[PDB]
């Protein structure tokens, strides 16, 4: 439906099509010569006479094909640069996950599934995108016996009333132990402490 | 002299020296990335004719060099407002920053914007401002042409005059401004969390923590020396402004990209002034001379000349303006990467590990304040490659195993902190058999 | 010679100097040559002309942008005269707004901003909005429906930064975004006698 | 037109140059007095004789053409090589009004 979704391919496509075209349209243009046609130009004027508009003629066409293949030299230092790019978009989004930030698509990239098209490829890239955020109020870490805690993996949130160490990126709330939470320093320094309870796994077995 | 390669160091090397830092600097370098190149419209007609009619009439029958140079230069200039969306607008909201302008010691005043000054600029970009040679904004002055004055610098009133035309930016000074606003605000606020999405606020020393966390250094270490930390980053702060301030080769990168600007543009006046052999560089004095009939070869060699050297402006500006994409493709990695995160690439958001970083617009770049962590000060001590422990050799789970002379301690890669070995850092794989080097421990 | 504003100057010309040049050889100072007075010469207001349009399927009516010239006292004169207001001595009311970049003729200017269609330039942005304002048809407001606007860089968030608030997101989606990479050009060949010759 | 299309689509489209021509013109030249001798030469209180006719250098001067007429009506003004109205756009390095 909306034809901008295949806007760079398209207009690839489109470059290299306006640039041939401007070729084509190079052997009309008269660059200065009596006209734009070598037969006309050899029929009308001998050799001798003929020879300053044909060198005109040919430096005109000439000069059009080098700004040509300039401008393909410059565009496909473009192409190879994107080029580069696909080749690692598909060793690191598609041969494997790139941990780079909005490098295989905006939000944290999951996938991606090469697919063909014409003189180019369309990856589509399988990403993970979170919504619906709740608020909490936070933590820098927990104050236990006296000494600070620092969560292994997760971040310290809290609905208002109890504490849960939950993934940074995945609204998961789990009780805190030891198992996620290491002990470093005590809580003279540390600003922002705030005294809570860090359960002990190994606690039940002690019943024997 | 033959040249000093430097101190030649003798990397004590032997089967168990090791040096664990115990020190470190929280070095916020600066990277000066240009960005977008001031975006140029030539009229082909009032550059290489300027009003003459015959000329234009002449300039027609010699094709669409016209066509295809304008839409070159305005895929340019698309591209350099395309380079600042990507590098900039990389969020559809608009943070503002909290009243209450606090964050544990981490004085952002001279980056945050300045209520006190209409400009609501930063100090630090002001700073930025001043040192940059300035650049045209379209003042409303009644000139006709929008700025200009008597007598005076009227450098930009004259390429005005040639035809050469700098369109303005599509985000104003002031509104790329107030996107770099968005985006620290957003940095300082929600952290890396604002580029996957919605934004989340977050505190300053919790991202710090993360930003620790990212580059193998336990986040502990944010929060123990917190203030140490707060007092280094403003002191280099400060060190920045009066580096940027003082020594003129600070922002030499941006300051070069204005220079090679303002270079091709007033090459492309002298081209106007060049004969590249016709008898004169002055249209209106060929034509008042020479009629059409006759003049019309001398006119036809300077068009020549002139759309040859606007061609090779064209051409090198595309060549200059993919550097300026790739290094604004650079940005706006650096942008995602340090700016909406934390990357582990060595020296790619500056030398050492690096911890964060903070746009700063400068006139067409931007500066990125590179926070990063230092080592220093290290200490020598005998290491082993793993431990053996009844027969069994443990490996460390995360850390490195080293020895003061007497005790054996398993520290952090980077940062000296010793901690006793115990199965909790470490693992068992094998047996004490084909481990050469391995150590008798407990 | 020249073309352009001959203005009074306040720079005073020394008792034997010509006329002023700037650095890049420019005629832009000068002196009266017939009497003892001081001038300087201004370029005169020529700019551009844009044209900014919806889908023509959706629309006849126009905008008309002229960049670098400022409505205030730019001489527009008669450009083009039909049916359509713009391309006149001036347009046919209050759509002539004033931006850094230029002057906009035939869009009215909006107090409310939204987010940016077509960039004018200057960070002001157009849009066709078709309002009832007007209260007449549906598909086609009275005037000119073209109408410019401060770019509203987005909605103003305001995150709630606390010295102990965070947010933590409680669902996803699965986005399947979908980047388009050119890989190869079609690879050409010129047989150089074939096109030259 | 310049889109070479008839469905040209949304947006901003570089289309001409605005331009505002001139309206006056201004010739000026700085006030030079500098009064050649012809009307004085002219009315002398005697000539020269026409085979010892006097080399007048006319130079350093500007030339005043107009008061040339409103002399004896049908005068001879014969002129070779250039108008006598002409001249007043003519620089010369040297004059003679040999009478
Ligand atoms: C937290 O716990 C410590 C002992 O673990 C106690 O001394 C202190 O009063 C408690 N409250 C605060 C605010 O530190
Ligand atoms: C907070 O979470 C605890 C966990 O069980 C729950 O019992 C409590 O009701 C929750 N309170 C609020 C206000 O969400
Ligand atoms: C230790 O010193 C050097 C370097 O490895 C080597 O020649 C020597 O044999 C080593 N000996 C042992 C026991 O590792
Ligand atoms: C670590 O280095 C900093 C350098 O800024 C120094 O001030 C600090 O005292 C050092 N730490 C210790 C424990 O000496
Ligand atoms: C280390 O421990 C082993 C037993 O695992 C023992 O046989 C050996 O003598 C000890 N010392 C050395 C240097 O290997
Ligand atoms: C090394 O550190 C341990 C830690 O307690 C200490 O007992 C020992 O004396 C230290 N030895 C040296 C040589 O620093
Ligand atoms: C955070 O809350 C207020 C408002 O931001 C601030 O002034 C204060 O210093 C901070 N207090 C704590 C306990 O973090
Ligand atoms: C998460 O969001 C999806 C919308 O994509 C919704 O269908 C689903 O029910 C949500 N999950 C929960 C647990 O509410």
């Amino acid at each position: 439906s909306t034809p901008s979704a295949l806007g760079k391919l398209q207009d690839v496509v489109n470059h290299n099509a306006q640039a041939l075209n401007t070729l084509v349209k190079q052997l009309s243009s008269k660059f200065g010569a009596i006209s734009s046609v070598l037969n006309d130009i050899l029929s009308r004027l001998d050799p001798p006479e003929a020879e300053v508009q044909i060198d005109r003629l040919i430096t005109g066409r000439l000069q059009s094909l080098q700004t040509y293949v300039t401008q393909q030299l410059i565009r496909a230092a473009e192409i190879r640069a994107s080029a580069n790019l696909a080749a690692t978009k598909m060793s690191e989004c598609v041969l494997g996950q790139s941990k780079r930030v909005d490098f295989c698509g905006k939000g944290y990239h999951l996938m991606s599934f090469p697919q063909s098209a014409p003189h180019g490829v369309v990856f589509l890239h399988v990403t993970y995108v979170p919504a619906q955020e709740k608020n909490f109020t936070t933590a820098p870490a927990i104050c236990h016996d006296g000494k600070a805690h620092f969560p292994r993996e997760g971040v310290f949130v809290s609905n208002g009333t109890h504490w849960f160490v939950t993934q940074r990126n995945f609204y998961e709330p789990q009780i805190i132990t030891t198992d996620n939470t290491f002990v470093s320093g005590n809580c003279d320094v540390v600003i922002g402490i705030v005294n809570n309870t860090v359960y002990d796994p190994l606690q039940p077995e002690l019943d024997s | 002299y033959t040249m000093s390669l430097g101190a030649e160091n003798s990397v004590a090397y032997s089967n168990n020296s090791i040096a664990i830092p115990t020190n470190f600097t929280i070095s916020v370098t600066t990277e000066i990335l240009p960005v977008s190149m001031t975006k140029t419209s030539v009229d082909c007609t009032m550059y290489i004719c300027g009003d003459s009619t015959e000329c234009s009439n002449l300039l027609l029958q010699y094709g669409s060099f016209c066509t295809q140079l304008k839409r070159a230069l305005t895929g340019i200039a698309v591209e350099q407002d395309k380079n600042t969306q990507e590098v900039f607008a990389q969020v559809k909201q608009i943070y503002k920053t909290p009243p209450i302008k606090y964050f544990g010691g981490f004085n952002f005043s001279q980056i945050l914007p300045d209520p006190s000054k209409p400009s609501k600029r930063s100090p630090i970009e002001d700073l930025l401002f001043n040192k940059v040679t300035l650049a045209d904004a379209g003042f409303i002055k009644q000139y006709g042409d929008c700025l200009g004055d008597i007598a005076a610098r009227d450098l930009i009133c004259a390429q005005k005059f040639k035809g050469l035309t700098v369109l303005p930016p599509l985000l104003t000074d002031e509104m790329i401004a107030q996107y770099t606003s968005a985006l620290l605000a957003g940095t300082i606020t929600s952290g890396w969390t604002f580029g996957a999405g919605p934004a989340l606020q977050i505190p300053f020393p919790m991202q710090m923590a993360y930003r620790f966390n990212g580059i193998g250094v336990t986040q502990n270490v944010l929060y123990e020396n917190q203030k140490l930390i707060a007092n280094q980053f403003n002191s280099a702060i400060g060190k920045i402004q009066d580096s940027l301030s003082s020594t003129p080769s600070a922002l030499g990168k941006l300051q070069d990209v204005v220079n090679h600007n303002a270079q091709a543009l007033n090459t492309l006046v002298k081209q106007l002034s060049s004969k590249f052999g016709a008898i004169s560089s002055v249209l209106n004095d060929i034509l008042s001379r020479l009629d059409p009939p006759e003049a019309e070869v001398q006119i036809d060699r300077l068009i020549t000349g002139r759309l040859q050297s606007l061609q090779t402006y064209v051409t090198q500006q595309l060549i200059r303006a993919a550097e300026i994409r790739a290094s604004a493709n650079l940005a706006a990695t650096k942008m995602s990467e340090c700016v909406l995160g934390q990357s582990k690439r060595v020296d790619f958001c500056g030398k050492g590990y690096h911890l964060m970083s903070f746009p700063q617009s400068a006139p067409h770049g931007v500066v990125f304040l590179h926070v990063t962590y230092v080592p220093a000060q290290e200490k020598n001590f005998t290491t082993a490659p793993a431990i053996c422990h009844d027969g069994k050799a443990h490996f460390p789970r995360e850390g490195v195993f080293v020895s003061n002379g007497t005790h054996w301690f398993v520290t952090q890669r980077n940062f000296y902190e010793p901690q006793i070995i115990t199965t909790d850092n470490t693992f068992v794989s094998g047996n004490c058999d084909v481990v050469i080097g391995i150590v008798n421990n407990t | 010679t020249g073309t352009g504003v001959l203005t009074e100057s306040n720079k005073k010309f020394l008792p034997f100097q010509q006329f002023g040049r700037d650095i890049a050889d420019t005629t832009d100072a000068v002196r009266d040559p017939q009497t003892l007075e001081i001038l300087d010469i201004t370029p005169c207001s020529f700019g551009g002309v844009s044209v900014i349009t919806p889908g023509t399927n959706t629309s006849n009516q126009v905008a008309v942008l002229y960049q670098g010239v400022n409505c205030t006292e730019v001489p527009v004169a008669i450009h083009a005269d039909q049916l359509t207001p713009t391309w006149r001595v001036y347009s046919t009311g209050s759509n002539v707004f004033q931006t850094r970049a230029g002057c906009l003729i035939g869009a009215e200017y909006v107090n409310n901003s939204y987010e940016c269609d077509i960039p004018i330039g200057a960070g002001i942005c157009a849009s066709y909005q078709t309002q009832t304002k007007s209260h007449g048809s549906a598909s086609s407001v009275a005037s000119q429906s073209i109408i410019a606007y401060t770019m509203s860089l987005g909605a103003e968030n305001s995150v709630a930064y606390s010295n102990n608030s965070i947010a933590i997101p409680t669902n996803f989606t699965i986005s399947v975004t979908t980047e388009i990479l050119p890989v190869s050009m079609t690879k050409t060949s010129v047989d150089c006698t074939m096109y030259i010759c | 037109c310049t889109l070479k299309s008839f469905t040209v689509e949304k947006g901003i489209y570089q289309t001409s140059n605005f331009r505002v021509q001139p309206t006056e013109s201004i010739v000026r030249f700085p006030n030079i007095t500098n009064l050649c001798p012809f009307d004085e030469v002219f009315n002398a209180t005697r000539f020269a004789s026409v085979y010892a006719w006097n080399r007048k250098r006319i130079s350093n001067c500007v030339a005043d053409y107009s008061v040339l007429y409103n002399f004896a009506p049908f005068f001879a003004f014969k002129c070779y090589g250039v108008s006598p109205t002409k001249l007043n756009d003519l620089c010369f390095t040297n004059v003679y009004a040999d009478s």
